């Protein structure tokens, strides 16, 4: 695990934390601009280009049947394989948390166009939420989408102007979504007691598994690991979780992806005063720490970190400052 | 007592989403915005009233004023008919504020108070300076950039939720031993150009829809002068968002930038865009600078000139200018060299550079 710096172009204010990247046939591109689009980049994705660690934002067109999300903060992401991309949830430049789902997908590719669009959900619903966590688990044939924790404001019952922004934990209750037909079923389990947010989330065939994370009422960031696996016979699928021991702590890590059936996380925050400098890898589970990589002054006296992962196993971080500093770890 | 919290008071019915607490004063601008390091960073500080209880210590400030108001218009001190309250919000950046960091500034004036005494509205009371620092009375200071749109509306939004909720009720209020009854009228005014265009979802100044108040392009506003009429509103921008969000019919970027006419975001802010005395002006002085160059070319008769004889034409003129009129040359436009220039005084000065008299006519009559 090898750290370098990246120099940005003129545009490097659009990266703002909470940023996502996705991987299109090995092409990354950008979601989740600073500020509603500009006349520069109607619609606020943009290939995301690193050529001798040097990163140009190149704007990307949308297809003529697509809907033009507005750019999203904190949102739950995840890969479907058309190849696409899911996202739900999230934060607006105006501060509004989105309950709809886009679905991200190339539309064509001339030398990108992608399409947006919408799927609308019926039944159970989830409450508007941002840092929470959605994947597509597969069992007996059939596909479905798996989805949990996160956070958002009180409801408008006891919303009250002086605490406007007060957010909570959403309940722990997980999401099965059919993305066919926009149908949402919401499963309460015992072993899931506590909200979660801005957790880690991995997805191998019917099960998924949910690391770390924080909880806000109790102000911990719990020690441990809980995998969920999902049946989906012909009627109603079959939910189970189950705890399992040593789990790590850890909140707003990042994932990446190694080689089949292995990932690696490297650090979020390990306490609010204290930062995750120590890098984990998951066996498919078997969680082994790895040696720590040469992490310059900048990043250790650094109070906040944020990143995203690239897609080829390789991460790219971002430092407060100059703007904010960029690294690209391998 | 002259600070908000200090006087109590009554919603009916009570505001919806906002506390009934009377005693409250200075509150966390940031309205309890996480700050948990797992969340978005907070660079901003930020202190504000809340909204209700400022407009409720104003009332209680200017109470003498109105009292004395009721008995100069012939009217009973004890009277508690239903006043209205027309307000003005503004909203401005205050540059930098560093000493060696920029601050938004969010306030209320109060415009006018009016009584209803039988099928008339008798205006007890009228700002008498509307435009000074005086009476601007402030309501929330943030430490922020008026450009930064996330923090922007997580610190207004909650000065929104408390006026939405204040345009649905009546305030009754104890003055002179006498309840008296206030309604309200919020008129967002205090907005230059930038952040109306910031708030109500529109592009940025340098876009081709040139108005906040109509649909027209900067082509078609120079073609059709001055047949248009105000057709914007807050409503109409959201659906408009709305409508480039979900692109209903499919259409290119271009073509859906046309339809919604530059609203490409999402407005938060209903507000009443104006224009004040000194941009007319200045505008009208712009033009005729323009003409008095132009017309000491005669290009009305010589359609092209090089970039040379428009400096010179240019020079002649501000060599003119400072020599008959002791007006200095300006490299920049500004207010008052606009006063100075828009007088027909000046006008024959710059006849006295043109040779054709009917061009003297023309000139004389724009004026
Ligand atoms: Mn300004
Ligand atoms: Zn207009």
């Amino acid at each position: 695990m090898s750290l370098q710096m990246v120099t940005v172009g003129h545009n490097i204010a659009l990266i703002q934390p909470g940023f996502s990247l996705m991987n299109f046939d090995g092409q990354v591109f950008f979601f989740g601009q600073k500020g509603w689009p500009k006349r520069s980049c109607p619609t606020g994705v943009f290939h995301f280009d690193i050529k001798q660690n040097h990163l140009k934002l190149k704007p990307a067109i949308f297809s003529k049947d697509s809907c033009y999300l507005p750019p999203l903060r904190y949102p739950a992401t995840c890969s479907y394989k058309k190849h696409q991309y899911i996202i739900h949830g999230g934060k607006t430049p105006n501060n509004e948390l989105s309950d709809k789902i886009y679905i991200m997908s190339v539309a064509c590719k001339n030398n990108v166009t992608f399409r947006c669009t919408e799927k609308d959900l019926v039944g159970d619903v989830p409450e508007p939420r941002y840092g929470h966590s959605i994947d597509v688990v597969y069992s007996r044939g059939k596909s479905m989408g798996v989805l949990f924790g996160g956070r958002s404001y009180m409801p408008s019952t006891q919303r009250t102007t002086e605490k406007w922004n007060s957010v909570a934990d959403c309940l722990p209750h997980v999401f099965l979504i059919d993305f066919e037909f926009g149908c949402a079923t919401s499963y309460i389990l015992p072993e899931l007691q506590d909200g979660l947010s801005f957790h880690v989330s991995i997805a191998r065939n019917d099960t998924v598994y949910i690391l770390g994370g924080h909880s806000l009422a109790s102000n911990i960031r719990p020690a441990n690991l809980y995998r969920i696996r999902v049946d989906l016979p012909l009627g109603t699928p079959a939910v189970n979780c189950t705890v399992l021991p040593g789990g790590i702590s850890v909140s707003s890590a990042i994932l990446t992806q190694t080689n089949n059936d292995e990932f690696v996380i490297v650090g979020g925050y390990q306490l609010e005063n204290q930062k995750r400098m120590v890098c984990s890898l998951v066996s498919l589970i078997e969680i082994s720490e790895m040696e720590t990589p040469d992490w310059t002054s900048d990043i250790k006296h650094s109070k906040i970190w944020f990143g995203s992962n690239m897609g080829n196993g390789t991460i790219f971080l971002g430092i407060p400052g100059e703007a904010f500093y960029f690294y690209t770890l391998r | 007592v002259l600070l908000p919290g200090y006087h109590p008071f009554e919603w009916q019915p009570p505001l919806k989403n906002v506390s009934s607490r009377t005693d409250v004063g200075i509150i966390d601008g940031l309205s309890g915005l996480a700050s948990s390091v797992d969340e978005y960073p907070v660079d901003t500080i930020a202190k504000r009233f809340r909204y209700d209880s400022a407009l409720v210590s104003a009332l209680m400030d200017m109470e003498e004023d109105i009292l004395e108001g009721m008995r100069s218009q012939d009217l009973d001190d004890y009277l508690n008919g239903p006043f209205t309250v027309v307000v003005k919000e503004s909203c401005d950046g205050m540059g930098d504020v560093s000493e060696k960091e920029k601050a938004v500034r969010f306030s209320f004036t109060v415009m006018r108070i009016t009584i209803e005494h039988g099928s008339q509205n008798v205006k007890v009371f009228e700002e008498p300076k509307p435009n000074s620092e005086l009476c601007c009375k402030p309501l929330c200071l943030m430490l922020a950039d008026e450009s930064d749109h996330e923090t922007l509306t997580a610190i207004l939004s909650p000065l929104i939720a408390e006026r939405e909720a204040m345009k649905s009720s009546e305030l009754t209020l104890e003055m002179g031993g006498i309840p008296r009854t206030f309604k309200f009228i919020f008129r967002g005014t205090g907005y230059d150009e930038k952040l109306v265009r910031e708030v109500e979802g529109l592009e940025a100044s340098g876009s081709v829809y040139i108005c906040t108040l109509c649909d027209t392009t900067r082509l078609e506003a120079s073609q059709n002068l001055v047949f248009h009429s105000i057709t914007r509103s807050h409503a109409e921008n959201l659906q408009r968002y709305e409508v480039w969000r979900s692109n209903p019919y499919h259409e290119s970027v271009e073509e859906l930038r046309d339809r919604v006419k530059g609203v490409s975001a999402k407005p938060f802010i209903e507000t009443v865009p104006s224009i004040d005395a000194l941009h007319c002006d200045i505008g009208n002085a712009a033009e005729f600078y323009k003409i008095f160059q132009l017309e000491i070319g005669e290009v009305y008769k010589h359609p092209n000139a090089s970039k040379e004889e428009r400096k010179r034409w240019q020079a002649t003129l501000d060599k003119h200018l400072r020599k008959r009129m002791n007006l200095k040359p300006i490299m920049r436009m500004n207010g008052n060299f606009a006063r100075k220039l828009m007088t027909q005084e000046t006008v024959d000065a710059v006849c006295e550079l043109i040779p054709s008299e009917e061009r003297h006519e023309a000139l004389r009559e724009l004026m």
